[PDB]
């Protein structure tokens, strides 16, 4: 009757206002990717419309999502970060 | 109004997370620190919890799932999860709701049950402990 909480995918969603450079900034600053990998993920967001940035516990995923969204808000970009059950 | 023992527990748990370079201080770091907070420990012993086992389960989970800040990263440091923040606010709310002010480790433990998607709440229920078991211990001992 008891199952562990599940893991969550943290996702970056595409939009037409947010600069590629800021998406890369976010991937490096909040997910620790190096420039190369961050750039690949930025392109994926651009083409697929969204991309998985990482998988974390529900608790950690929720916090990363809030942190990314606050940072986007602060810099006035509508960059949307979301989470989804893994 | 956190009592002295809880405050000490919270601050040392936080210092330990910072020494380990953990990006986040979780509700699991919190429950782990409460295992030796007198107030919360007494409640868990009253519920016949294998504290040695719970401790190991928490440490293993913390180690496998908590991101580690890189050496380079010297601009950001350990921060509490939203879940952790809610538990502390909830513990204060519950205590004030009864007209009191002193918040103990046991009240914090009670609040953990409300974070339904936390590994800590899951491990507590797995060790057959319910919110009401803890409230009963706080209200009536045994």
């Amino acid at each position: 009757a008891l199952k562990p909480p599940s893991m969550y995918k943290v996702i970056l969603v595409n939009d037409d206002y947010t600069p590629m450079e800021f998406v890369i900034d976010v991937l490096q600053k909040f997910f620790s990717y190096d420039v190369e990998r961050a750039t690949q993920l930025m392109l994926a967001v651009h083409y697929q419309g969204k991309a998985i940035c990482g998988v974390f516990t529900a608790e950690v995923a929720e916090t990363k999502v809030a942190m990314v969204n606050k940072y986007a808000r602060e810099n006035e970009h509508p960059l949307l970060c979301t989470l989804e059950k893994a | 109004m956190l009592n002295q023992e809880l405050e000490l527990s919270l601050n040392m748990a936080f210092a330990r997370a910072r020494e380990h370079r953990h990006e986040f201080m979780t509700v699991e770091h919190l429950l782990l620190a409460l295992l030796s907070n007198p107030s919360a420990r007494e409640a868990l012993e009253a519920c016949s919890v294998d504290l040695v086992a719970l401790r190991q389960e928490l440490e293993a989970f913390i180690e496998q799932t908590t991101p580690v800040l890189p050496a380079s990263e010297e601009e950001r440091d350990t921060q509490p999860t939203l879940s952790f923040q809610r538990v502390l606010q909830r513990a204060v709310f519950h205590v004030q709701s009864s007209g009191r002010n002193e918040v103990t480790g046991a009240n914090v433990l009670v609040a953990i049950f409300s974070e339904q998607e936390s590994q800590a709440a899951y491990l507590l229920r797995k060790h057959e402990v319910s919110r009401l078991d803890v409230v009963n211990f706080i209200s009536h001992g045994t």
